[PDB]
């Protein structure tokens, strides 16, 4: 039947996207550290698929690691545009996820999400490695719990 | 006392000069820094198996707050607002009313996880180890409003991480 | 007003307006820039959406935290349509096709879902429905779009008789598949209009004023029951629009004159498609005719909102479609398409 | 020993910045307004801010001072005096190993001869102060914002302007850009009045008035 | 006492030429923008802009403020010309995104308790 | 005891339920009510009230340092039992 | 000669994990084949190995329950399935498995360790835990006038 094969098909292209998540290198600050870290050996990002690439062109998930100032959130609006679809945000740490210690600050963008979509919201300041792990792995399932071409039998 | 890190003149020796010439000709030193990466890659790789396995960490650690209460079933927390008058980020909220038995407790405890610094010092400042940061570090959510904890939310784990809570105090209470 | 629903703030994000409401059909063009709208004064907005979430993601940071929420409704089920409406002060109904698709027709998106959605509102107890129709609808109109809309607006006034009807003529944007429309049109050899598109007149709308005529029904108290018809400034001679599309793009004119039942054809054929159908018979035909004026019923000046004529705000349009030559020529190089006076 | 935490008390430091102090001042009675020692060995000279470019050239050239590298350059804004703004210099001699304050006045709109000449690392220091306070200093290579926003409106250091600003950022869909609107918190900022109503210090006790 | 130092012009005079040389830099400059930052606003849309700038802070009068604001503007118009503005930075000039506020009293006391 | 209010929404133990005309309610459909079952004011009143021999009696909430301030509660009304303000713990003299 | 010790304790590993089926089963699950002394299970079906001769770091692992909580969970697992009593020993915060050590138990402590309930309709929703503060006039019934 018709939603057997769209079904299947949905199951390889999620696949797909899930296994090969690759991350850009936006880290702003701490909350970077730990964006390196879990790249060190100890957590190796590389083996969850997940291969870190600048040049948004060719990325998928955008983590917001650091705090967001204003100077810098039209830098953020606008290499999130240069992202092609499918994308997501994951927000690591208080400072990108709300504003943490420098929330009631003159020149801070009170979350990232006021910004750009964030799709996955890790909390930390800064998060453990094994946190941000954890949150990559829930957008993962995310994407594996996805419906596109079910929708489009659907339409 | 100061050492000359780059201070070494070369031996302009007949045997020192063809050494280097055929250091140069014959890339030695790149020889050796292929067989580092050679020996490296022969050794055992240090990366844990993810979420099956999980890195180290120690009872101190600070991760995601929760309200404990007393072994009778009575909430630890007092409102004394110590803790919201030393919170760094001002990420807590607390509204006091006395309750129906007469005892002094939160009408409104809420601690803002997205505004949180996880400091600890709001765990130092209790005077009767109420609030406390659990050893949870893996509740990352899908949306925003899922992290503006409120009373219920806090006391669900304190309710649910009170057999490692309890533990790790046990652990290190008597260090502080 | 309930003692949530008081005003408070500014005006701005975290600002209780007491606007709650639901939009249907939120997940494209104008349902975007109503919430917009909507998040920028501070108003719970309980947009219901059918298709996947990732597409509603865009709908995310237009709102406060708290303030969108985001809710699984289907088009044939009174019990979502329950679930969305239930706690609401208004039912903004924006679910709408140019299409047929094959598990949902003309009647269903237009008739039937806009039914159901008035039923149920009038049920749960809403305030308000602002619900939105085409300018010329008619249940004579060969395009089965526009009888539909004519017909979904009569059983939505039966069923809502204080709803508002809103009839926008035809909505140009960053996204409306109607400058968007001519400039693709480019690929497919020249511009083939029907007789040389020299009788069809047509006055687009800009979506903003649109949307900012949405939010002014919703907080003017007397727009209940009220009929509107928003309509641009000028109106424009099919092929001097089409001519000014091509000239702020700066792509190479090659109009075409073609028959009638040769352009039904073409329509049939690219309907075959199964993904989203390019043109359709219903598209070519909307196309060709005439935005009927309708001067009794209440326009956007009423409401307080200046119509913005279209030169103004083409180049944001079609500046994508401009190759790199003319990719930052200033808005002041095309000469404005000459307008039949109205 | 007797004082376990009290921090112990040098006085041959003491007596040898007192010293100093007093050279500077009978070398330059023209600018050198007051000079003092602190209890914890700091010594901080108050000169007119006509005197920023000579004392500092002093400080930096004479043989008996050597003062080769402007550690930090900073202000401090107090409302409540007639020249609010408060440039202080602070200079380490690394042949005496020393540490020197050199502490002037300015107001909103008086000009301070840019000290860029003498220590061509205040070149930044300045902007930064110009940029947080507003303090103009004039004959510089290049004054601008060096770390608000582009197109930041005010001076956000100063004890005037709200720790939250008066503009925060958004993005619009309608527009498609990072528009800049009126600042809304969520929460406001709750403001603390923790001020023992008890004299602490009695050394520090300000005579009536 | 009444008399102190000055920035850069000894009389209102001096401080009137440094404003018209301003708005000589920022009218010529203005078409540039439009183009160089691919603005949607017109020319004359964003020179009335300047001559409106221009005009907020006609009422001062003490030169030293005067010439405070020809570096300020100066400034802005440094960061105009070497893209250190951004299509954002300069949109901000024009407030579109802000719903008009109201100027009558009545409104003001429909809409909220404010001054 | 958590309770459901008319509308449905269970009570918490700080009596906060949302009105049935209050359009707040509709941040919980499709979700639930984050509500802690075990509440304070019930689970402290079952704990026996211990019979203390003294006139005067020191709580600390048990474990010492892992209690609460150690204070010290005068039991000398007959008419009421002398209640901890930190952990609320009743006392009572052996019937005077 | 280490070589055929190499090659054959290989085998070993296919045969601690209950034959091939098995060794499939935890190489497609847990991506790993290398076996450990059986410490512990847990009430959900966690199972819990340790062994001191790996290095600092996978001295401790486990392998998650294929169903917990009305959610299988044979091929997508996460670290929220950990137990609060279990998750002290797995994160080598102590040396005291809960079978030898046991911790406490009082009334308030939980009996089903929920995971992570993002996403699914059991989210948490933030919501204000005080009640009103001004009160409303409620004007009488009767007519009056
Ligand atoms: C001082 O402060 C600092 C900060 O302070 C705040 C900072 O923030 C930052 C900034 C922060 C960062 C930079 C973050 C940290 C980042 C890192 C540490 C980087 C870590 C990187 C890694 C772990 C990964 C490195 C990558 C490696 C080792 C290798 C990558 C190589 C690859 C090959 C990757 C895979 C990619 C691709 C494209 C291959 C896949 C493609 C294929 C297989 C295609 C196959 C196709 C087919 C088979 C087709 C077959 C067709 C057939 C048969 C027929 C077809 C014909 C038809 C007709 C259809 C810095 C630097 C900083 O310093
Ligand atoms: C070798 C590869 C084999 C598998 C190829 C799969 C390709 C999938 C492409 C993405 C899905 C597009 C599709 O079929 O329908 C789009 C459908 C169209 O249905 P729709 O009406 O939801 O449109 C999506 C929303 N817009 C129009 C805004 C993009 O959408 C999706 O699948 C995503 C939702
Ligand atoms: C152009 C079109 C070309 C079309 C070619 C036809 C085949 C294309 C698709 C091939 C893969 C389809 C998907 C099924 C397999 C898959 O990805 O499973 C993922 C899923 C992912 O499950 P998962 O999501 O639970 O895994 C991650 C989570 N943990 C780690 C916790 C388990 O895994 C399996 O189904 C298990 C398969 C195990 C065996 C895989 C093959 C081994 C032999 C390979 C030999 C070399 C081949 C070259
Ligand atoms: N020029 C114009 O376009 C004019 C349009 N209008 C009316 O405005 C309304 C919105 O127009 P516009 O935003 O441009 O349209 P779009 O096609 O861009 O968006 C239509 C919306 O309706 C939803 N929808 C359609 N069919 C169904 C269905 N069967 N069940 C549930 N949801 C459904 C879509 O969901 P999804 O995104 O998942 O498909 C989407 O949210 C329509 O009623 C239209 O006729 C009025 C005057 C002029
Ligand atoms: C928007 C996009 C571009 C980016 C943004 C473009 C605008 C940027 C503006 C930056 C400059 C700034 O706003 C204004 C300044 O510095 S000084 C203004 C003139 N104010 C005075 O000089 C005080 C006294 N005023 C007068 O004396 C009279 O006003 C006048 C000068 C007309 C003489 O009149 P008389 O002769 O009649
Ligand atoms: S959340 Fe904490 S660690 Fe992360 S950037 Fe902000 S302050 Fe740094
Ligand atoms: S640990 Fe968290 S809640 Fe406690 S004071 Fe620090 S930031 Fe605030
Ligand atoms: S410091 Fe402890 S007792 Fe005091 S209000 Fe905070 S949680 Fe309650
Ligand atoms: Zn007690």
């Amino acid at each position: 039947r018709g939603e057997y094969v769209v079904a299947k098909l949905d199951d390889l292209v999620n696949w797909a996207r899930r296994s090969s998540l690759w991350p850009m290198t936006f880290g702003l600050a701490c909350c970077a550290v730990e964006m390196m870290h879990m790249a060190a050996p100890r957590y190796d990002m590389d083996r969850f698929g997940v291969v870190f690439r600048a040049s948004p062109r060719q990325s998928d998930v955008m983590i917001v690691a650091g705090t967001l100032t204003n100077k810098m959130a039209p830098a953020l609006r606008k290499v999130y545009d240069q992202m092609p679809e499918p994308r997501y945000v994951v927000s690591m740490g208080s400072c990108a996820n709300g504003g943490g210690y420098y929330h009631y600050s003159y020149s801070v963008v009170r979350g990232c999400d006021r910004i750009v979509p964030v799709d996955i919201y890790v909390p930390g300041c800064p998060p453990t490695a094994e946190a941000l792990l954890y949150g990559i792995l829930q957008l993962q399932r995310k994407i594996k719990r996805e419906k596109r071409l079910r929708i489009w039998y659907r339409r | 006392t100061y050492k000359f890190v780059n201070m070494r003149e070369p031996s302009m020796d007949m045997k020192s000069v063809t050494d280097r010439a055929a250091q140069t000709l014959l890339w030695t030193e790149l020889v050796r820094g292929l067989g580092m990466t050679l020996s490296y890659l022969f050794r055992e790789p240090a990366t844990i198996n993810y979420p099956f396995e999980k890195g180290p960490l120690s009872p101190r650690f600070r991760g995601e707050h929760a309200l404990r209460r007393y072994p009778s079933g009575e909430e630890r927390c007092i409102a004394c607002k110590l803790c919201e008058a030393v919170c760094p980020a001002q990420a807590i909220t607390i509204e006091a009313e006395p309750r129906a038995d007469g005892s002094r407790r939160t009408t409104r405890y809420d601690i803002d996880m997205t505004k949180c610094i996880y400091c600890g010092f709001c765990q130092e400042a209790c005077p009767v180890d109420a609030i406390v940061e659990g050893p949870n570090f893996e509740f990352s959510t899908e949306t925003h409003e899922e992290l503006l904890y409120n009373k219920e939310k806090l006391l669900n784990n304190g309710d649910k991480w009170e057999a490692e809570i309890a533990a790790n105090i046990q652990a290190d209470y008597l260090y502080r | 007003l309930h003692h949530a629903l008081i005003p408070h703030g500014k005006g701005g994000r975290s600002s209780v307006s007491g606007i709650v409401a639901t939009v249907f059909g939120a997940t494209g063009f104008l349902g975007r820039y109503v919430v917009n709208h909507l998040g920028r004064m501070g108003s719970q907005v309980i947009v219901p959406y059918r298709c996947e979430p990732y597409d509603t993601m865009h709908l995310r940071p237009m709102g406060d935290l708290g303030q969108i929420i985001f809710m699984e409704w289907n088009g044939k089920d009174k019990d979502s349509i329950r679930k969305v409406v239930e706690h609401s002060n208004v039912v903004i109904n924006l679910v709408g096709r140019e299409w047929e698709t094959k598990n949902f027709d003309f009647e269903d998106v237009f008739v039937k879902i806009p039914h159901a959605i008035a039923q149920v509102s009038k049920e749960a107890g809403v305030e308000k429905l602002i619900h939105i129709s085409h300018l010329n609808a008619d249940i004579k109109s060969p395009s089965r779009y526009l009888r539909s809309k004519a017909v979904g607006e009569k059983e939505v006034r039966a069923a809502f008789p204080e709803a508002t009807i809103i009839k926008p003529s035809d909505i140009f944007g960053r996204e409306d598949r109607f400058l968007n429309y001519f400039a693709s049109m480019r690929w497919f050899g020249g511009v083939p209009l029907i007789s040389l598109g020299k009788e069809t007149v047509k006055q687009p709308v800009y979506i903003v004023d649109v949307s900012k005529g949405i939010i002014n029904a919703i907080k003017d108290p007397d727009a209940k029951g009220k009929t509107f018809a928003f309509v641009g400034p000028n109106r424009y001679l099919l092929f001097d629009l089409v001519q000014y599309i091509f000239a702020v793009a700066y792509r190479p004119f090659l109009p075409y004159p073609l028959p009638h039942f040769a352009y039904r054809w073409v329509g049939r054929l690219f309907e075959v498609s199964p993904f989203e159908p390019w043109t359709t018979r219903d598209k070519v035909e909307r196309v060709h005719m005439s935005d009927m004026t309708l001067p009794h019923l209440p326009g956007l000046e009423d409401l307080g909102i200046q119509a913005t004529p279209l030169e103004l705000k083409a180049i944001e349009v079609l500046r994508r479609h401009r190759t790199y030559r003319w990719l930052t020529s200033e808005m002041e190089d095309v000469k404005p398409a000459k307008t039949v006076n109205i | 020993d007797t004082r376990p935490t009290i921090r112990p008390r040098n006085d041959v430091v003491h007596k040898q910045l007192s010293a100093f102090g007093q050279y500077v001042a009978e070398i330059l009675p023209k600018y050198v307004q007051q000079v003092q020692v602190s209890c914890f060995n700091e010594l901080e000279i108050f000169i007119h801010p006509d005197g920023v470019i000579p004392v500092l050239t002093f400080l930096r050239d004479h043989t008996n001072a050597q003062f080769k590298s402007l550690a930090d350059l900073t202000a401090v804004d107090v409302p409540t005096r007639q020249n609010r703004f408060e440039i202080v210099y602070n200079l380490l001699s690394l042949r005496f190993n020393s540490q020197i304050r050199v502490k002037t006045y300015t107001d909103e709109l008086t000009p301070i001869e840019s000290s860029v000449t003498v220590y061509k690392a205040a070149n930044w220091y300045e902007r930064e102060i110009w940029d947080m306070f507003g303090v103009f200093f004039a004959n510089h290579p290049d004054l601008r914002r060096i770390l608000t926003g582009y197109g930041f409106e005010g001076h956000p250091f100063r004890k005037d302007f709200p720790l939250s600003g008066y503009v925060e950022l958004r993005y619009d869909d309608e527009v498609k850009r990072v528009v800049a609107e009126p600042v809304e918190l969520a929460q406001e900022f709750r403001k603390f009045d923790l001020n023992s109503p008890w004299e602490a210090f009695p050394a520090y006790r300000q005579p009536p008035e | 006492g009444t008399s102190v130092k000055p920035i850069f012009s000894r009389d209102m005079n001096e401080a009137k030429r440094r404003v018209r040389e301003l708005y000589r830099a920022w009218y010529r400059e203005v078409p540039n923008t439009v183009h160089l930052f691919q603005l949607d606003i017109s020319v004359k849309q964003g020179r009335d802009k300047v001559r409106e700038m221009f005009m907020k802070n006609a009422h001062v009068t003490d030169p030293r403020v005067v010439d405070l604001l020809v570096i300020k503007g100066k400034m802005e118009l440094e960061e105009t010309i070497n893209v250190w503005k951004q299509r954002t930075h300069i949109m901000r000039f024009f407030h579109e995104t802000e719903a008009p506020r109201p100027t009558d009293f009545l409104s003001k006391f429909y809409v909220g308790h404010d001054p | 005891g958590v309770r459901t209010s008319p509308t449905g929404e269970k009570v918490t133990h700080t009596g906060q339920a949302y009105d049935d005309g209050d359009y707040r309610r509709v941040r919980f459909s499709d979700r639930q009510k984050e509500v802690n079952e075990n509440f304070a004011i019930d689970l402290i009143a079952e704990q026996p009230v211990s019979e203390v021999g003294s006139r005067v009696i020191s709580c600390d909430g048990g474990g010492g340092a892992l209690g609460h301030p150690r204070v010290y509660i005068n039991l000398d009304k007959e008419t009421k039992t002398g209640t901890c303000g930190y952990c609320g713990l009743q006392f009572r003299q052996p019937h005077h | 000669m280490e070589l055929v010790q190499v090659l054959r304790r290989g085998l070993q590993q296919v045969s601690g994990h209950g034959g091939l089926r098995g060794y499939l089963r935890v190489l497609f699950r847990a991506n790993d084949v290398r076996v450990g002394t059986l410490v512990g299970e847990d009430k959900y079906g966690n199972k819990y190995y340790e062994d001191n001769k790996q290095f600092f770091g996978r001295h401790r692992w486990v392998i998650y329950t294929t169903e917990m909580n009305g959610r299988d969970t044979f091929w997508d697992v996460d670290g929220s399935m950990v137990p609060p009593e279990w998750h002290r020993w797995l994160h080598c915060m102590t040396d005291d498995p809960p079978t030898t050590k046991p911790p406490t138990a009082r009334k308030y402590i939980w009996t089903n360790h929920k995971f992570n309930v993002s996403g699914t309709p059991q989210q948490y929703v933030p919501y204000s835990t005080t009640r009103k503060k001004i009160q409303e006039w409620v004007p009488p019934s009767t007519p009056y006038k």
